[PDB]
């Protein structure tokens, strides 16, 4: 995915994995190493006039 | 089943009338939208991902 990777205070169950918005898109991810989590969000865009 | 309406009659004859003697001034509201809010949607960017 593309996007921008941010620290996230979000707290994770040790059990848990992604974290999903309403859409059921990967919100919140726990990278392979270091165990850490993460925010993906979507490069900045908008409309041009 | 749903009261229809309170009931009354007016007393009415050929030679009578009825005349207020008093006033009352009265203030009603009145509420009426105007516009929405003005939206806008981004094909691809939906569409896809
Ligand atoms: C003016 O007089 C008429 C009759 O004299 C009144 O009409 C009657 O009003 C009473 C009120 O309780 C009713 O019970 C009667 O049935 C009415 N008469 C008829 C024939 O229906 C009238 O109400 C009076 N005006 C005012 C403002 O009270
Ligand atoms: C018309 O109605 C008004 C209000 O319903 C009357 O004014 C009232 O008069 C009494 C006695 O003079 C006072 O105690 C109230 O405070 C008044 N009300 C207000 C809101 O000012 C008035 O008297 C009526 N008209 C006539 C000719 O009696
Ligand atoms: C991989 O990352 C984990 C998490 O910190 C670390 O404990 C481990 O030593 C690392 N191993 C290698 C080969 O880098
Ligand atoms: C009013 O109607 C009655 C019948 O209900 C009638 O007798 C009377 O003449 C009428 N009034 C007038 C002024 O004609």
């Amino acid at each position: 995915g593309t996007g921008v990777l941010t620290e996230s205070n979000k707290k994770f169950l040790p059990f848990q994995q992604f974290g999903r918005d309403i859409a059921d898109t990967t919100d919140a991810v726990r990278d392979p190493q270091t165990l850490e989590i993460l925010d993906i969000t979507p490069c900045s865009f908008g409309g041009v006039s | 089943t749903m009261s229809l309406g309170a009931e009354n009659s007016v007393a009415y004859s050929n030679n009578s009338i009825a005349i207020p003697t008093n006033f009352t001034i009265s203030v009603t509201t009145e509420i009426l939208p105007v516009s929405m809010t003005k939206t806008s949607v981004d094909c691809t960017m939906y569409i896809c991902g």
